[PDB]
């Protein structure tokens, strides 16, 4: 071998020699740890919740589906879907779903109702082109109002089986029934309004069997299909009905991964699993969810006898398709046990302390300290009063910090707490990031999670160009393969940009290659 | 034989056979070691092709896939999201030892040559 190849290891984590079971199926995750005799760790672990059921198309082919809320019904699973995603067309189904009716309820109406009826019916909702002529998604929100489309049949039909399903499920739980916000719902809706997708996210807090909903279509504009999407960030006071009925309007299938949701996280592991219901070599090889993932959870889709028939060899196919998920597995490799338990989340490390304490013993100090001074730092922000001023923070901030900055002893545990800092639904300290941000600060793990909270930044940034700017032209028909090529590599671009110039770079290389898609791009480059 | 010339540097194929393994030398370039049914696919990353690169690199690039180039039997290749990369197909039972160092090393002369072209 040549000077220059003379020592090699691996890039990433191996086991190497024989290894040791640290903690044989611990807890409900069935947690598994192995080590070997190079100190890498290997977590094994089952697969994670399945709460996340997405309809890929509806229509006429939907006759099936009832089969699949049964299965889910039969399994014992279906309280614990916590959303609902449709496209297209499934955005009907995902609704109707989402709202709680039962699986032998939606069977019932899903057998008498005449989907291609409704949907053919669907008296030209080309109003919404046309309007939109005076990005394309906000636009096409700004217009709704000045279109009628209430009483069209098929909404008329899904706002009143919604509500009913909704109004049914509140009436059930009465202490849930007399809280003031939900009393407040079911009065609107008593006085004629429809659900939306808000009372949706307000109400699956309090009934298990209520999800959230989210309704993802394409829409072609100019020769260009433009993703919409409702859901309760987007659309909270948009009625589920007229969603659903606008996408099911729509003439360019939205692809799946559009569905899917990107979650922000300390640690590698899946926080969920999806079920995905649909009808019917790529070479990546990135730097020093896949499509095979997502088909490890996807169920393909197969005059009263076929309806029976089709859902019932649904039935089947989602019931098998259950069962072998519970023998599956999720599997990690890390550098040091330390790394392998900080992956787990808190109740994940007491399982595993309940059983071998001996190895977590050190990882369990480490989180009641974090979660301790997480405490002590929300207790710092709130009691200030406002984080702004001549002098940097207080004396209460700087202390609960200080604790963090203790626990911070090795680059794994500074990047968790710095990611546990960046939880987007910690209002505290979030305000604490927002008065911080661009500054130099003492404190190394807030140092590290604004550093954090800026990457989040610009890939927040980096998604909505894609949706955007990318995805429209990506599948335009007859785009050339060239542009196509280029449009790859911009996304590429974009899923590894880090700062504002990584994406100007990629805004640059669209504008200088491509033969409205460079408009756009120099629109976000300035 | 893999498992024999890992065992060069002091390594062992991992038993949990994943699909990718990466290899990196104190010098020189990662080795990315993709597994094929009956074989392997090695190779090494240059990075995003940039745009407005001059003729003379492109060729320079281009001349690499010659079937008389010194590089051979290594390709240069772009991956679906616009990477560039030197590949190489290393089959079981055919290449030995000296043959997948052979395969490493003009890899590594690619690398070497054309990164500065880059910019």
């Amino acid at each position: 071998l040549p000077e220059s190849v003379s020592d090699v290891r691996f890039s990433s984590p191996q086991g190497q020699g024989e290894s040791r079971t640290l903690t044989d199926s611990a807890g409900p995750r069935q947690i598994t740890l192995r080590q070997f005799e190079n100190g890498v760790t290997e977590l094994q672990l089952s697969r994670p919740p399945l709460t996340s059921l997405v309809l890929s198309g509806g229509g006429a082919k939907g006759a099936a589906y009832p089969g699949a809320m049964l299965a889910l019904e039969e399994k014992g699973m279906l309280d614990g879907i916590r959303s609902m995603s449709g496209s297209s067309a499934g955005g009907i189904t995902a609704a109707l779903l989402a709202s709680g009716m039962s699986p032998a309820a939606f069977k019932t109406l899903s057998d008498k109702m005449d989907l291609i009826s409704l949907l053919d019916s669907s008296n030209k909702k080309l109003k919404l082109f046309q309007h939109i002529s005076s990005g394309f998604s906000e636009l096409l929100l700004n217009v709704l109002p000045r279109i009628d489309s209430r009483a069209e049949p098929l909404e008329r039909l899904l706002r009143d089986e919604t509500r009913k399903a909704v109004l049914g499920q509140i009436a059930t739980h009465p202490e849930v029934a007399r809280q003031p916000t939900v009393a407040a719902i079911a009065s609107r809706l008593q006085s004629g309004s429809g659900v939306t997708f808000g009372d949706l996210d307000r109400l699956s807090a309090y009934i298990p069997q209520i999800k959230t909903l989210n309704i993802t279509g394409t829409a072609m504009f100019e020769g260009r299909p433009q993703l919409v999407v409702f859901n309760a960030s987007h659309t909270p006071d948009l009625e589920v009905a007229q969603a659903a009925h606008i996408s099911g309007s729509f003439p360019i299938n939205v692809p799946v991964p559009e569905m899917i949701d990107k979650n922000f996280d300390s640690g590698p592991l899946r926080r969920n699993d999806n079920l995905i219901l649909e009808f019917e070599k790529g070479w990546v090889v990135g730097v020093p969810e896949g499509l095979e993932e997502l088909r490890e959870q996807t169920v393909v889709v197969p005059p009263d006898e076929i309806k029976a028939h089709l859902q019932e060899r649904l039935q089947e196919r989602v019931g098998e398709h259950l069962e072998k998920r519970l023998q599956a597995s999720e599997r990690h490799t890390f550098a040091s046990l330390d790394e392998a338990l900080l992956a787990l989340d808190d109740s994940m490390l007491t399982s595993v302390a309940q059983q071998n304490p001996e190895i977590t013993d050190g990882a369990v100090a480490f989180r009641q300290k974090a979660r301790d001074a997480f405490t002590e730092l929300t207790v710092a922000i709130v009691s200030a009063n406002g984080l702004a001023g001549r002098l940097k923070l207080d004396e209460a901030m700087r202390s609960a910090l200080q604790r963090l900055d203790a626990l911070a002893d090795t680059p794994e545990r500074l990047a968790w707490l710095a990611a546990e800092l960046n939880h987007a639904d910690n209002v505290d300290h979030q305000q604490l990031l927002d008065a911080m941000r661009g500054q130099t600060v003492q404190s190394p793990v807030l140092a590290a999670a604004l550093a954090e909270a800026q990457r989040r930044k610009v890939a927040v940034i980096a998604e909505n160009i894609r949706k955007e700017v990318i995805f429209p032209s990506l599948y335009r028909p007859g785009q050339p393969d060239s542009n196509v090529a280029l449009l790859r590599r911009a996304e590429e671009q974009l899923r590894h940009a880090t700062s504002p110039a990584e994406i100007n770079q990629a805004l640059n290389d669209i504008v200088d290659n491509y033969s409205t898609t460079v408009e756009m791009a120099k629109a976000w480059r300035n | 034989m893999i498992d024999t010339w890992l065992a060069q540097w002091g390594l062992r194929l991992p038993s949990s056979n994943d699909a990718t393994l990466r290899l990196q030398p104190a010098e020189g370039p990662e080795l990315v070691m993709e597994r094929l049914e009956g074989g392997w696919l090695f190779v090494v990353e240059l990075g995003l092709v940039p745009s407005g690169l001059p003729l003379g690199v492109i060729l320079q690039l281009l001349q690499v896939n010659s079937p008389f180039s010194s590089l051979a039997p290594v390709k240069l290749a772009a991956d679906d999201a616009g990477r560039l990369v030197l590949w190489a197909e290393a089959r079981d039972g055919v290449d030995d030892v000296d043959a997948l160092n052979r395969l490493h090393d003009r890899l590594r002369e690619g690398h070497s040559r054309l990164v500065p072209l880059l910019e």
